[PDB]
RNA sequence: AAAUUGAAGAGUUUGAUCAUGGCUCAGAUUGAACGCUGGCGGCAGGCCUAACACAUGCAAGUCGAACGGUAACAGGAAGAAGCUUGCUUCUUUGCUGACGAGUGGCGGACGGGUGAGUAAUGUCUGGGAAACUGCCUGAUGGAGGGGGAUAACUACUGGAAACGGUAGCUAAUACCGCAUAACGUCGCAAGACCAAAGAGGGGGACCUUCGGGCCUCUUGCCAUCGGAUGUGCCCAGAUGGGAUUAGCUAGUAGGUGGGGUAACGGCUCACCUAGGCGACGAUCCCUAGCUGGUCUGAGAGGAUGACCAGCCACACUGGAACUGAGACACGGUCCAGACUCCUACGGGAGGCAGCAGUGGGGAAUAUUGCACAAUGGGCGCAAGCCUGAUGCAGCCAUGCCGCGUGUAUGAAGAAGGCCUUCGGGUUGUAAAGUACUUUCAGCGGGGAGGAAGGGAGUAAAGUUAAUACCUUUGCUCAUUGACGUUACCCGCAGAAGAAGCACCGGCUAACUCCGUGCCAGCAGCCGCGGUAAUACGGAGGGUGCAAGCGUUAAUCGGAAUUACUGGGCGUAAAGCGCACGCAGGCGGUUUGUUAAGUCAGAUGUGAAAUCCCCGGGCUCAACCUGGGAACUGCAUCUGAUACUGG
């Protein structure tokens, strides 16, 4: 999606009473990275040869808008 | 202490010290008393109380409780001091 | 690393013939020598005492085909070197293998000098080098590997070869095709055309 | 054999200790002009056998005091 | 290296529901219904939910 | 302190974070810095295709 | 104690040894006492890759000194080889 | 032979000139950052800020060939044989291949990180005396005989955890006497006293109490005197700035004794004297690790102390010691202070300036990787085991080096763009086309070297009683690689996938056209823009570099612009208003002496690396490396005596 180059390692699942580390993860499973320098939600990570775009996202548009300044 | 070696020589080092305190206190003890003979003016005694201190010392220096250097600083410089007196 | 523009622009920049062609036809006939490339190249400006010196480095450079970094370290280590730097580096500069490639007959151009070098085509005393800068000492043989020596090419360049003056400094052999470097040549083996101390003058400032 | 050096007492006030100045010539390290450089050192003195300006020869020893480290060897010149 | 449980056997699924209608409830149930099936079989903690998890 | 805003046009306002870098303005007395074109929040100059790098322009395709 | 050791000096991936004595309580690069010889593992083969002062490895052993496996080695096979 | 033999200027004050004088630029260099762009490889480098706080994992263990033992897994004999086909082999015991925890030994004080503090309990250079020193060495000799404890263990039992608490039991190379006592210690001598530990391998005659006795080999233990290595101590010189810091000090300065340190010493104490340091800069204040070295410079100098190596200092902060050969101890102890974490609220735990990594700070600096394959370290007889040292791997154009992104031919010279005096040129062999090539990248195959060693043995020699055990050297055998799908080589096909950045007024190499019109903007300097802009923005063309190109930051150079080399002071900046005069600086001329300065020679040192010279190996280079030269600096001896000094 941002047609840019990253690395994974550091994997992690959750186990409802610990969080374990995963060297690998496989097809059809949820998997956390940790340290990846630009990534956002509906973006395709893929594997080099094949840049693949998956149905995109679809994000809500916003309904309530407010000032925020720091004071 | 996080090692195991660490914790075992802290074990190891209580004991030597309260072992090695025990034959420091024990040694000066005698020293003192020789000190003491020496205002007391005593002469027959002053010598025995050189006489029993000299051989407790060279355990102490054989072991390196003390150094062998450091009994004979002890030794030398009580015995100058008796022959001072008596 | 490489010049991969026209050949003929470098020559009309200096007005005189860089060898950078074949030499199948005439140069005056396949471009205008004295016409400066652009079209504002029918004007002769006026050349600096800076301007002179860097017009021979520029053109030096252009003849031996280097660049800038290679070429400052050959001057560094001609200035190092006893003797005269200003034949000094352009002893070096013909120790450059490609350079002996093309003198004793290998190549038209010492492009396809170092087109043939870069393929493993070339070999010194048996060991085959890929490197054009690979420097070389007295004595010293090169050859082509079996595959490249039946290639048209080199052939056609032999019969350059003694069309064009044969250097004192090597000795050839067109039957298998092997040349030998007797040693450097000195400064009168080269064309006096090129002037050795503006380029001391241009690195000196 | 021993090694030698000589100066002239200053103070010897002190019991049994005398205070000795070495003054020598050094090249001045950036302009070249030689200008004279002096230490002072306190030298152990028994007898009390030195004076003031009296020039006198001493020699490195073990140290002797919290300063001290130098002894007497001979004195040269006495009551200038 | 190879595939410790097949991908037929896995299961991706969303609790989705209104205000209160007892998800998280849910949520943690199951997570400490597996954890006892899993532990049972061994022997005759800590738990948040949070994001995504896995389970047996 | 007080920086120049080099290229034609610029979209700065308050409250804006910015990279500035070393470089003395002769016309305006107090300048001593310039802003860094295309770095943080200043945007590259829009239509300058020559010398890109120094206002910070991408390459345009062509 | 002092001992006789090697220093892996060289570019990465073709090392070149020094064979130096040293105490055994420093880096194997760091503080030595003086240069012996020198070995090289990726030798041409036509130019000698073992140089090595045996009158003063002779010294330092009558001395009291510890001479390495790999320094061992060298003696052993320069001995036998000349 | 060879080893320092090397030194450029330009713009800018004026109507114009000369001078003075400042500012700026042309050159190298970086632990760089950012902008644009970005193919490969080799080598190297990679938090300069917050010595800010740290989650998580590893970074210091080993030795059963020291000792009581066997918790756990594999056996050995037995065994109800658990068993029925002895098919199955369902109990038992350190009994041992081995070994958890435990005592004990050694290591943990090395290796690794950082530069906070320190202007000197620091570093560099040269000297010394009053010292100690585990392991590795060399020699001389001893290694005899006992005793009392205790861990682990048992019983009970407290605790959430951390961890314990009472009562018995058990050894040792743990502890302690006793014997012995010198080339050891003390003492002028006579004289007095000081230690030890055993453990593994095998065994001919004898051998019971089957455990032994004895014999041999190896190793360990004790004392002394050595060597080496390491460390402690002292002295001299040197090693930033400030006088808008001039007086500072009371254990202070010395002495006599006493104590103390391994050693000398106000180290320390009691007296006694009245010192001591300072204008040759004391004291006080700010800053700062130091060096070899690095960058620059013709040099003299200037700046600097990343990486590599030596030394120092620090380990949350402030103290304190203990054990230990060695610490006042990064991953040890105690106390205090600040902070954080667990908890059952009853109480506990910790210190990444180790390797990674996290947050934060910042313009900015990387992976919670692999292997102990090699070197090295610790322990062990060895095998081995540990080693975030080290070797390697990953990311980063961060630097250097190398190489590719094609080669040759190819003309009215295509199209199109650009300008154009409409004649043309222009991009331009440039393109198109035609022949050749596959470096690199991909594919499949082959393929060294970093690997020495160490095991099962096999032979030979020494050792004794031994053809045993062991020690030393050849031979056979299986082998030992993290990197790694290594470097390198081979065949496939296709030019196939690989160029960008800055500039063009002068300095300074590169010129026109079009827009705007003192606007928009450029600019290092001088200066460009008010209707023709070679200076703004676009295009074309050209120039200079190139997987880089520019800007910014910083140092030096140019700058003889702090002038030692090598500047000035009448008017440009600069002679105190003048005089006396201490300190200081300098000083007529001869005779003798000394040799302080000066010079010569020698000797020792000036760590290695770096630099430089001649050579070697990575295909060359970067890079690695042999030898030299250099490190002219210091000390000490011997001289020389013209000059300066006495
Ligand atoms: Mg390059
Ligand atoms: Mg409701
Ligand atoms: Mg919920
Ligand atoms: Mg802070
Ligand atoms: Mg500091
Ligand atoms: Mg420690
Ligand atoms: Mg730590
Ligand atoms: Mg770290
Ligand atoms: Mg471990
Ligand atoms: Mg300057
Ligand atoms: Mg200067
Ligand atoms: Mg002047
Ligand atoms: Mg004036
Ligand atoms: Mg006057
Ligand atoms: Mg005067
Ligand atoms: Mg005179
Ligand atoms: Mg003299
Ligand atoms: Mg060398
Ligand atoms: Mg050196």
């Amino acid at each position: 999606v941002k047609a840019a180059r990253e690395r994974f390692g550091r994997i992690v699942q959750m186990h409802a009473n610990k969080r374990e580390e995963i060297k690998e993860v496989r097809a059809g499973d949820i998997a956390a990275a940790i340290g990846l320098k630009d990534v956002t939600t509906g973006d395709t990570l893929c594997d080099p040869d094949a840049p693949i775009i998956l149905e995109r996202m679809e994000f809500p548009e916003p309904v309530i808008s407010i000032a925020v300044e720091p004071k | 202490a996080n090692i195991k070696s660490a914790k075992k020589r802290a074990i190891q080092s209580e004991k030597a010290r309260k072992h090695n305190a025990s034959r420091r206190s024990m040694m000066r003890t005698f020293i003192k008393k020789v000190y003491a003979a020496i205002e007391a003016g005593d002469k027959a005694a002053a010598q025995k109380a050189f006489n029993e201190m000299q051989p407790i010392v060279d355990r102490q220096a054989a072991k390196g409780l003390i150094h062998k250097n450091k009994a004979a600083r002890h030794k030398a410089n009580l015995t100058a001091q008796i022959n001072k007196l008596a | 690393a490489r010049y991969l523009g026209p050949k003929l622009k470098l020559s009309r920049r200096e007005g005189t013939d860089l060898f950078l062609k074949s030499g199948v036809r005439a140069i005056d006939t396949k471009c205008k020598i004295e016409q400066a490339p652009g079209q504002h190249g029918a004007r002769k400006p006026r050349l600096s005492d800076y301007g002179v010196q860097l017009r021979e480095k520029q053109k030096v450079r252009r003849i031996y085909g280097v660049l800038e970094r290679q070429f400052r370290n050959y001057y560094k280590e001609a200035a190092r070197l006893k003797g005269n730097t200003g034949e000094n580096l352009l002893a070096l500069l013909e120790g450059r293998l490609d350079n002996v490639v093309y003198r004793m007959g290998f190549g038209a151009t010492r492009a396809e000098a170092r087109q043939l070098v870069s393929h493993k085509a070339i070999m010194v005393n048996g060991r085959v080098v890929n490197i054009a800068s690979y420097q070389v000492s007295p004595n010293d043989v090169v050859s082509i590997r079996e595959k490249a020596k039946k290639q048209s090419r080199v052939k056609a360049a032999l019969e350059l070869a003694e069309q064009r003056e044969k250097p004192t400094w090597l000795e050839v052999d067109a039957g298998k095709m092997e040349g030998t470097f007797k040693r450097k040549p000195e400064r009168s083996d080269l064309s006096a055309d090129i002037n050795e101390h503006l380029i001391v003058e241009l690195y000196s400032k | 054999k021993i090694r030698t050096l000589q100066g002239r007492v200053v103070s010897d006030k002190m019991e049994k200790s005398i205070v000795v100045a070495i003054e020598r010539f050094v090249k001045h390290p950036i302009y070249g002009k030689f200008i004279k450089r002096t230490t002072k050192l306190h030298v152990h003195d028994e007898n009390n056998e030195c004076g003031i300006g009296d020039v006198v020869e001493i020699r490195e020893c073990r140290p002797l005091s919290k300063t001290k480290s130098w002894t007497l060897v001979r004195v040269v010149e006495k009551a200038v | 290296s190879a595939r410790t449980t097949p991908i037929a056997r896995y299961r991706n699924i969303g609790i989705s529901a209104h205000i209160d209608a007892g998800k998280t409830t849910t949520t943690e149930r199951i997570l400490f219904y597996t954890g006892v099936n899993h532990k049972i079989g061994e022997v005759h903690g800590i738990t948040i939910t949070s994001a995504a998890t896995t389970a047996f | 302190v007080t920086s120049y805003i080099g290229g034609e046009g610029h979209n700065l306002q308050e409250h804006s974070v910015i990279l500035i870098r070393g470089g003395r303005v002769k016309d305006l007395p107090g300048v001593r810095y310039h802003t860094v074109r295309g770095a943080l929040d200043c945007s590259g100059v829009k239509d300058r295709k020559q010398a890109r790098s120094k206002y910070g322009v991408k390459r345009p395709k062509a | 104690m002092v001992t006789i050791r090697l220093a892996r000096h060289g570019a990465k991936k073709r090392p070149f040894y020094q064979v130096v004595v040293a105490d055994s309580r420093n880096a194997r690069n760091g503080r030595f006492i003086e240069r012996v010889g020198f070995f090289n593992p990726i030798a041409s083969e036509k130019e000698e890759g073992t140089r090595l002062d045996l009158d003063r490895i002779a010294h330092w052993v009558g001395q009291g000194a510890t001479i390495s496996d790999r320094v061992a080695a060298l003696i052993k096979e320069v001995n036998k080889a000349a």
